[PDB]
C-alpha cells in the first residue's frame, strides 16, 4: 500500500564481488615464472637436439 | 627391412638385396638385433644422425 521499488542488495553482493576479485587475481597470480623459450638453432647434423 | 640393419640397407648389404626394388612404402621396420648389417666390418661415421 505504502509503495514499491527495484533493490540491489549490499552484503551478497559484496561477497560476491569478494570472489570475483580473489578469482581473478588468483587466476593470474597462480601462474609460475616465465621462461625465455626462444627455439634455438642447430646444425643440419645435429637436429638430433633440434 | 627384413634381416639387414638401416646400416645394412642403405649401404645395399649383399643380404637384402631383394630390397633394392622399393622405392615409396610407409614405414621402416627393424628386427631388434640385426646380424647381416654392414658385412665389412668398421664404424660407421655419425650412424645415428643419419
Amino acid at each position: 500500500e505504502q509503495g514499491s521499488g527495484y533493490a540491489a542488495d549490499q552484503k551478497s553482493t559484496q561477497n560476491a564481488i569478494n570472489g570475483i576479485t580473489n578469482k581473478v587475481n588468483s587466476v593470474i597470480e597462480k601462474m609460475n615464472t616465465q621462461f625465455t623459450a626462444v627455439g634455438k638453432e642447430f646444425n643440419k647434423l645435429e637436429r638430433r637436439m633440434e | 627391412l627384413g634381416n639387414c640393419s638401416v646400416a645394412g640397407w642403405i649401404l645395399g648389404n649383399p643380404e637384402c638385396e631383394l630390397l633394392i626394388s622399393k622405392e615409396s612404402w610407409s614405414y621402416i621396420v627393424e628386427t631388434p638385433n640385426p646380424e647381416n648389417g654392414t658385412c665389412y666390418p668398421g664404424y660407421f661415421a655419425d650412424y645415428e644422425e643419419l
